[PDB]
C-alpha cells in the first residue's frame, strides 16, 4: 500500500474534521 | 519510548505501554509501572520490636511528570501521558488488569496535616494539625511530629527537629493545633540538596492504630533576580543587571557571583562582591557583548558560606546588525 | 533513496556533485572514495552521518518543526528538581553540538560490535543507554562538589576519567 | 493549502501563497488553514499563515476559534503566539465554552497557565454555568483544579442545577480534586438546588473511598433532600452495602 | 548597578571546558599586521608588514616583499614578549568565527582580567575593527607611516 493518503476518504479521516467541533455540554445529571 | 536501564542492560518502553498497563510488551514495562502506580504502606517501629500497621494519609506516586515545554522555558506536564486521572473508569480498569495478571502469574481518631510547599531557608514555616475524635468519650492523644532530611533518592540524611504533643481531645469535636515550623530550633543544619520530611504520628490508649502522616516540603532560597533586556543586538555592549535580597538571619559571607552562557560568554567569569547583611539587596552589573545570533540564555550562579550554588537563567534573542554601507 | 551521486553543475575543471544516502544508512564515521577505471582508490574525504529527525523517511522522523528544534537543536534545556507542590526548575546545557561529543558518542557506541543495528535508533539507544548505566555505577563516587557546568564535562569524566 | 498546513510542509505552503492561494479560505465547515496549524501544533506554519495576512477571529461552524483549536491541543507556543496577534481570549463557542474549558477539558496545566497570565477570566461560565474548576473536577484534572484554586476561583460556584466543583468531584469519584478543594475551602455542607450534599452523591454513586474520607472529616450523614431521604436512603436504593454500612457505623 | 564586583580569578571548574579532541598537526603561516596610518587620507588602518611561510619576508615601502629569511629576534623583543606573556590573556578554545566576535571577547577577558580599563574598550574595539589593507593595495594608497592610536 503506503498509497492511502493520496484517496478522498483517508485523507478526510486523516484531517479529523469532528476535532474542530464542539462534541457538547457534559452534564451526566444524578438523577435516575 | 523510555529508556530504562536494569541494574547490565537497557530497555526501550513506549509511554503508552506504561500508561495502559501493557506488562508483557518489553520486560521493563512492570518497574516502570509501578514506578508511578505503586502504594506506599506505612509501619510504626515500637520499642518492643513490634511492626505495627498504621492508618495513614494516601501518598501518591508519579506526581507532576514533567518536562521543558517546546519553544519555551515553560515546563509543560505530561503525566496525562503516563498515567489516567485518579478514580476514573480507565485507570480502574487498568489497576484491575494489571492485578489480575500479577495474581495469576503468581479507627475513631482522623489525622489531617496541612503544610506548606516550600520553607524558606533559615526562615519560619507554620503546619497545622487536624485531630477529628469520633467517638463518643473524650481521649488523650499522643502527636508525635518529626522533621527529617532525605536526599533526592529517599534515603534518610539527618533527624532535624521532634514534637511530642499531648493532648485531650473532646468527644466528637474537631481540634486544630498550629506548630511553627522553625529553622532556627532544628538540631542541626540540613544537607545540601536535602528535603524535609514532615511526618505527623498520634497514639491514643490502647488501639494499636495509630494515624500517620507524611508531607515533603522543599526548601526555599533566596530569589536571584535577572534583569536583562529582551532583544539584543549583536556585536554591541549588553548590560544585565543581577539582583538578591538577603532574607536569611545571618549576613552573607565569602560572596561569589558567576555569569556562563551559550553564545553569550566565552567559558565563565566569576566575581566577588561585598558581604549582604540581613533585610540587605546585593545589586550587581554586568556588560558583555553578544556575539552569536539566536536565542540565548544567560546563566547566574551565586554562591557563599550559607548557600552554594544558586542557579538563574535568563533568555535574550540577539538579532544581526542592522544593514549598512 | 539510496546511496547515489549526481553532477548538477559542472565547468572544464569542476563538477558540482549532490550525493545522497540511503534513509536507513548506517551511521558513524564515513570515508568518501573516489574510483577511477585503471586507476587505484583515491581518498576524497571524511564526513559523519547521523539520524535525520527532518526525514520522513526516517524513524527518528518529527512532524514539527519546533518540536525538532527544542528536542535536537536547542542546546539550554531545564532540568526540573525539587517537590512535586514546589518544582525548581534547574538550567542545564546539554551541549550536544560541543565539538568531541559527537566523536565520544560515537567512540562509546563502536563498544557494541553489531555494527549492522546501528542504523536502527532503537538499538543504539538501548546499547547507548546501557552504556552510561555502566559508566554511571563505574564512575559515580558516594558523598564545590554539586556545581555542574552541563552534560559534556560529566561525559568527559565519564569517558575519559579525567576532571 | 489546507492540506500543507496539516502537515506543515512549509515550503508547498510558501509555494502555493506565492502562486496566489487564499491564505483565508473558509469551507463550509469554516475550517481555515490557521485552524488547522493551531490544532496541529504547527507553530511555523502559524507563523507563516499569520505573516501571509490569515484571520485570527474566524469561526468554524462550532464558533471555534484557532485559539480553541490550540488551547483544547495544549498548545502553548501557539496559544501565545496567537494571543500576542490580537487573537481573542474570551471568545465562546456555541456551548459557551472558552479557551480556558477547552484547556481544562484537555488537562494541559501550561496552557491553563499561559491563558490566566493573559488576564482570562477565571471564573468564565458555558451555557450550564460551568467554570474551568468544573471542568477540572468532572474531568478528575487535579492539577488544573490546583493552578485554578491558587490564583483565586471560587470553589462554590454553582452550576445550573446548583452543582458546586466538590459535588461533580464527588460524582465522579475524583478524590484528589475532592482533597484540594476541602483544602480550599469548598463547603463539605453545600447542597444543590435538590439539597444533595456530596455526601448524598457519593453514597448514591457507590464511592466508598470518598464517602469515607468525608465521614472522616466530619459531613454529617443526617442531612436530608428535598424528598426527606439521608445519603442512607441513597445507599439503600442504589444497593451499595459497603457505603450503607459504613454510614450506619459512623453515626447512622 | 549598585556595585561593580571585582574578578574572582578562580580556575575551580577550568578543567570542566577541557575538550577532548586532539588537534591536528599542521605548517602554518603566520602574518604580521601593524596598526600604521596613511597618508593620502591620514586614515589609521591595519597593513601587513611581514609574513611566515617557515621563512620571514617582510614588506617594504615600495608594495613588494623582501627576499626570503630566517627569522632573527632582538633580546628586548623576547624580553618584553616574556613579560607581556606571564601576565598575559589567553582565550582558548574560543568558539567564534569573526573578527568582531573576537575582539568583543578578548577585550571582555582584558576588563575581567584588569588588563584595560573599562573606558579603553570602546577605542581599542574600533581599532581593532579597521579596515585590513594588504600589498595589494598600498600602491593604490599614498603610503603607510607609523601611527599611534590616541584617546580620541
Amino acid at each position: 500500500e503506503e498509497l492511502q493518503d493520496d484517496y478522498e476518504d483517508m485523507m478526510e479521516e486523516n484531517l479529523e474534521q469532528e476535532e474542530y467541533e464542539d462534541p457538547d455540554i457534559p452534564e451526566s445529571q444524578m438523577e435516575e | 519510548q523510555i529508556l530504562h536501564p536494569s541494574a547490565g542492560s537497557c530497555d526501550l518502553v513506549p509511554v503508552r505501554a506504561v500508561k495502559e498497563g501493557t506488562l508483557g510488551l518489553t520486560p521493563a514495562v512492570s518497574d516502570l509501572f509501578a514506578a508511578i502506580n505503586a502504594s506506599c504502606v506505612v509501619w510504626k517501629c515500637c520499642e518492643d520490636g513490634t511492626l505495627e500497621l498504621t492508618d495513614s494519609n494516601t501518598k501518591y506516586v508519579g506526581n507532576n511528570i514533567s518536562t521543558k515545554g517546546v519553544g519555551s522555558d515553560r515546563c509543560e506536564d505530561i503525566t496525562q501521558n503516563y498515567k489516567y486521572p485518579e478514580g476514573s473508569l480507565q485507570e480502574k480498569e487498568v489497576l484491575e488488569r494489571v492485578e489480575k495478571e500479577k495474581m495469576e502469574r503468581e479507627s475513631p481518631l482522623y489525622l489531617l496535616l496541612k503544610a506548606p510547599s516550600s520553607l524558606p531557608l533559615r526562615g519560619d514555616a507554620q503546619i497545622s494539625v487536624t485531630l477529628v475524635n469520633h467517638s463518643e468519650q473524650e481521649k488523650a492523644v499522643q502527636l508525635a511530629i518529626g522533621v527529617q532530611a532525605v536526599h533526592y533518592n529517599g534515603v534518610l540524611a539527618a533527624k532535624l527537629w521532634r514534637k511530642k504533643l499531648h493532648l485531650t481531645l473532646s468527644a466528637n469535636l474537631e481540634k486544630i493545633i498550629t506548630i511553627g515550623l522553625f529553622f532556627s530550633n532544628f538540631e542541626r543544619n540540613p544537607p545540601e540538596n536535602t528535603f524535609l520530611r514532615l511526618t505527623a504520628m498520634a497514639t491514643h490508649s490502647e488501639s494499636n492504630l495509630s494515624c500517620f502522616a507524611q508531607e515533603d516540603i522543599a526548601i526555599c532560597r533566596p530569589h536571584l533576580a535577572i534583569k536583562m533586556p529582551e532583544k539584543a543586538e549583536q556585536y554591541q555592549p549588553l548590560t544585565a543587571s543581577v539582583s538578591l535580597q538577603n532574607s536569611l538571619d545571618a549576613p552573607m559571607e565569602d560572596c561569589v557571583i558567576s555569569i556562563l552562557g551559550r553564545g553569550l560568554i566565552h567559558r565563565e567569569r566569576s566575581y566577588r562582591f561585598r558581604s549582604v547583611w540581613p533585610e540587605n539587596t546585593m545589586c550587581a552589573k554586568f556588560q558583555f557583548t553578544p556575539t552569536h545570533v539566536g536565542l540565548q540564555r544567560l546563566t547566574v550562579e551565586v554562591d557563599c558560606n550559607m548557600f552554594q550554588n544558586l542557579t538563574n537563567y535568563k533568555s535574550v534573542t540577539v538579532v544581526a546588525p542592522e544593514l549598512s554601507a | 533513496k539510496w546511496w547515489s551521486a549526481v553532477v548538477e553543475e559542472r565547468d572544464a575543471q569542476s563538477w558540482t556533485i549532490s550525493v545522497t544516502t540511503p534513509a536507513d544508512a548506517v551511521i558513524g564515521h564515513y570515508s568518501l572514495l573516489l574510483q577511477v577505471s585503471g586507476r587505484k582508490q583515491l581518498l576524497l574525504g571524511q564526513f559523519t552521518l547521523l539520524f535525520n529527525p527532518w526525514n520522513r523517511e526516517d524513524a527518528v522522523f518529527l512532524k514539527n518543526e519546533a518540536q525538532r528544534m527544542e528536542y535536537l537543536l536547542n542546546q539550554n534545556g531545564l532540568i526540573y528538581l525539587g517537590t512535586a507542590d514546589c518544582i525548581q526548575a534547574e538550567s542545564w546545557d546539554f551541549g550536544q553540538f560541543e565539538g568531541d561529543v559527537i566523536d565520544l558518542s560515537l567512540r562509546l557506541l563502536s563498544k557494541d560490535k553489531q555494527v549492522e543495528k546501528w542504523s536502527q535508533p532503537v538499538h543504539v539507544a538501548r546499547v547507548l543507554g546501557a552504556l552510561l548505566h555502566f559508566l554511571k555505577e563505574q564512575r559515580v563516587l558516594p558523598t564545590l562538589l554539586n556545581k555542574r557546568r552541563g552534560s559534556v564535562p560529566i561525559l568527559r569524566q565519564w569517558l575519559t576519567g579525567r576532571g | 493549502l489546507h492540506i500543507a498546513a496539516h502537515y506543515e510542509n512549509l515550503n508547498v505552503a510558501q509555494l502555493l501563497l506565492n502562486r496566489g492561494a487564499s491564505v483565508n479560505f473558509t469551507p463550509q465547515n469554516g475550517i481555515t488553514p490557521l485552524h488547522i496549524a493551531s490544532r496541529r501544533g504547527n507553530v511555523i506554519m502559524v507563523r507563516l499563515l499569520l505573516d501571509r495576512g490569515a484571520q485570527i477571529e474566524t469561526k468554524t461552524k462550532d464558533e471555534l476559534t484557532p485559539l480553541h483549536c490550540a488551547a483544547r491541543n495544549g498548545h502553548v507556543r501557539i496559544s501565545e503566539i496567537l494571543l500576542d496577534h490580537g487573537a481573542p481570549i474570551q471568545a465562546k463557542t456555541k456551548n459557551g465554552l472558552s479557551p480556558i474549558h477547552m484547556a481544562a477539558q484537555g488537562d494541559h496545566l501550561d496552557c491553563v497557565r499561559l491563558l490566566l497570565q493573559y488576564d482570562a477570566e477565571i471564573d468564565d461560565i458555558t451555557l450550564d454555568h460551568l467554570t474551568p474548576l468544573h471542568v477540572a473536577a468532572h474531568c478528575g484534572h487535579h492539577r488544573v483544579a490546583k493552578v485554578l484554586l491558587d490564583k483565586g476561583a471560587k470553589p462554590n460556584s454553582r452550576a445550573l442545577n446548583g452543582f458546586t466543583p466538590l459535588h461533580i468531584a464527588c460524582k465522579k469519584n475524583h478524590v484528589r480534586v475532592m482533597e484540594l478543594l476541602l483544602k480550599t475551602g469548598a463547603s463539605i455542607d453545600a447542597v444543590t438546588e435538590s439539597g444533595l450534599t456530596p455526601l448524598h452523591v457519593a453514597s448514591f454513586m457507590g464511592h466508598l473511598p470518598i464517602v469515607k474520607n468525608l465521614l472522616q472529616r466530619g459531613a454529617s450523614p443526617n442531612v436530608s433532600n428535598v424528598k426527606v431521604e439521608t445519603p442512607l436512603h441513597m445507599a439503600a436504593r442504589a444497593g451499595h452495602t459497603e457505603v450503607a454500612k459504613y454510614l450506619l457505623q459512623n453515626k447512622a | 548597578q549598585m556595585e561593580e564586583p571585582a574578578a574572582h580569578d578562580t580556575e575551580a571548574t577550568a578543567t570542566d571546558y577541557h575538550t577532548t579532541s586532539h588537534p591536528g598537526t599542521h605548517k602554518v603561516y603566520v602574518e604580521l599586521q601593524e596598526l600604521v596610518m596613511d597618508e593620502k587620507n591620514q586614515e589609521l588602518r591595519w597593513m601587513e608588514a611581514a609574513r611566515w611561510v617557515q621563512l620571514e619576508e617582510n614588506l617594504g615601502e615600495n608594495g613588494a616583499w623582501g627576499r626570503p629569511h630566517l627569522s632573527h629576534l632582538t633580546f628586548w623583543s623576547l624580553l618584553e614578549l616574556r613579560r607581556v606573556f606571564t601576565k598575559g590573556t589567553v582565550l582558548l578554545d574560543l568558539q567564534e568565527t569573526s573578527l568582531a566576535g573576537v575582539a568583543n571577547q578578548l577585550l571582555d577577558r582584558f576588563i575581567f582580567e584588569d588588563q584595560i580599563r573599562p573606558q579603553d574598550r570602546e577605542e581599542l574595539l574600533r581599532a581593532l575593527l579597521l579596515k585590513h589593507s594588504h600589498a595589494g593595495e598600498l600602491e593604490a594608497l599614498g603610503g603607510v607611516k607609523p601611527a599611534v592610536l590616541t584617546r580620541s
